[PDB]
C-alpha cells in the first residue's frame, strides 16, 4: 500500500 | 561529524546544489551536517531534509525488495549475504534519521506543524526497519513507530485542523503502518475512513483544496485497495 | 581488501544480483574484487565490469555537468566551486582505480584480439573522461595512444563488422570530435567504418547482423549530427 | 557532447 508520496 | 567545519548556510545551498546533481547521499550528508548545528529548521530546509533521505531510503528499500524476491524464489548463500548487506545499509541509514530527530529535532521543534512532522517522520523510519526486521526486534520497532505516530497524532487533533495536509499525511501513513506493518486491517480502515470523513466536513472553507483532496484520494486509494 | 576473502565465483554472482538492484557502486566493487583474484576475465565478465564502472561514472559526469554548468553561470561565495571539486575529485578517483585496474591486472601481451581491445578501448575511454575535466595535454595524449594501439590491433585482427571494433571506432571517433578539436578526422573515421561494415554485412549471421547494424546505426547518428 | 557506446 502506498504512503504519502514526498 | 564530517561537516563539522563547514558553515550552517554552506550546508543547505549544497544541499540545494546537490539536489539539482541528482546527488542524493550528499544531500542527506549536508542536510544531517546542518541539522547537527543545532537550530531548528525552517519548513524549507525540513522538506530538504525529507526528500533526501527519502531518496537514499527508498533505494534501498527497491533494492532489497528486488533481492528479497529472488532470494525466495531462490528457496548458495550469496543472495542472502547481499540482501543483508543491502539491508544492514538501509538500518543505518534509518538509525541515522531516527538519531536526527531525537537528537534534537523533535524536542527542539517550536511549533505544532513542526512537531506533528517530525514525529511522523519517526514513525516512519522506524516503519522502514520494520519492514527488515524480525522476531523480537521487529515487535520492539513495531511498537516504537506506534507510539511516535500516535504522539504525532494526538498533537495534530488539539492543534491542526482535519483538513490540515500534514495532519492527513500522518493519517495516511499511520493507517499504512497499521495495514502493512501491524496487520490490523480494522485500525488502518477505521482511521483513513474517520481522516476522509472529518475532512471532507470542511473542504468547503479551503481555498489549499486541491492539496487537501490530493491527499483525501490517497485514502481513499488505499481504502479501497483494502475494502 | 573487503573482498580479499571472498570466492570469485561468488563475487561474480553478487555483481549480478547488483546490476539486478541497480546498485552499480556494488556491482564494481565485486568486479574490482573478481578481477584481484588474478585470473582472466572471460567475455561476459568483461561486460560485466565495463557496465559497473560505465554507471558510476556516468553518475558522475553528468552530476559534474550540472555543477559546471550553475559554476560558469555563477561567473557570469566558494560553495558551487567546493562541490563542483568535490564531485570532480570522486570522478577522477573512480578514472584511476578503473585504470589502473586495466594496467595491473587486465592489459596484456598474450590476449586473444577480442579482450586486448577491449580493454585498450577502456583505458581510451576512462582517459577521455578524466580528460573531460581536466584544463590536459597529457590525458588527451594517453587516451589517444590507447585508441590507437586498440585500432591497430582491430584492423589486423577482427573483420569491420566485429562490433568490438565498431564501438572502438564510435568511441575514438566521439574523441577526435569532442576532446581533440578534430572533427575532420571524426568524420572521416566514422564514415570509413561505416562503409567498411556496411560492405561485409552480407557475411553475418541474422544475430551478428543484428550487433553489428546496432552499433553502425549509432555511427550514422554521430555522422548525420556532425554533417 | 556527442554520445559514445552506450555499454
Ligand atoms: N514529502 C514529505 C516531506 C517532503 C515531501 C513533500 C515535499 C517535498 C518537497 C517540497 C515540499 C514538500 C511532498 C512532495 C510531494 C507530495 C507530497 O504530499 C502529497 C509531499
Ligand atoms: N558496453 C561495453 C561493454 C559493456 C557494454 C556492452 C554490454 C553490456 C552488457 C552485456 C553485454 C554487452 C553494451 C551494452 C549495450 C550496447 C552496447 O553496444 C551498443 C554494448
Ligand atoms: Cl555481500
Ligand atoms: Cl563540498
Ligand atoms: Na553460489
Ligand atoms: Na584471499
Ligand atoms: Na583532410
Ligand atoms: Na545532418
Amino acid at each position: 500500500t502506498p504512503s504519502l508520496p514526498g | 561529524g564530517a561537516m563539522g567545519s563547514m558553515e550552517r548556510a554552506s550546508l543547505i545551498q549544497k544541499a540545494k546544489l546537490a539536489e539539482q546533481a541528482e546527488r542524493y547521499e550528499d544531500m542527506a550528508a549536508f542536510m544531517k551536517g546542518a541539522v547537527e548545528k543545532g537550530e531548528e529548521l525552517s519548513c524549507e530546509e525540513r522538506n530538504l531534509l525529507s526528500v533526501a533521505y527519502k531518496n537514499v531510503v527508498g533505494g534501498q528499500r527497491a533494492a532489497w525488495r528486488v533481492l528479497s524476491s529472488i532470494e525466495q524464489k531462490s528457496n548458495g548463500p550469496e543472495v542472502r549475504e547481499y540482501r543483508e548487506k543491502v539491508e544492514t545499509e538501509l538500518q543505518g541509514v534509518c538509525d541515522t534519521v531516527l538519531g536526527l530527530l531525537d537528537s534534537h529535532l523533535i524536542k527542539e521543534a517550536g511549533d505544532a506543524e513542526s512537531r506533528v512532522f517530525y514525529l511522523k517522520m519517526k514513525g516512519d523510519y522506524y516503519r522502514y526497519l520494520a519492514e527488515v526486521a524480525t522476531g523480537d526486534d521487529k515487535k520492539r520497532i513495531i511498537d516504537s513507530a506506534r507510539s511516535a505516530y500516535q504522539e504525532a497524532m494526538d498533537i495534530s487533533k488539539k492543534e491542526m485542523p482535519p483538513t490540515n495536509p500534514i495532519r492527513l499525511g500522518l493519517a495516511l501513513n499511520f493507517s499504512v503502518f497499521h495495514y502493512e506493518i501491524a496487520n490490523s486491517p480494522e485500525e488502518a480502515i477505521s482511521l483513513a475512513k474517520t481522516t476522509f470523513d472529518e475532512a471532507m466536513a470542511d473542504l468547503h472553507t479551503l481555498s489549499s483544496y486541491k492539496d487537501s483532496t490530493l491527499i483525501m484520494q490517497l485514502l481513499r486509494d488505499n481504502l479501497t485497495l483494502w475494502t
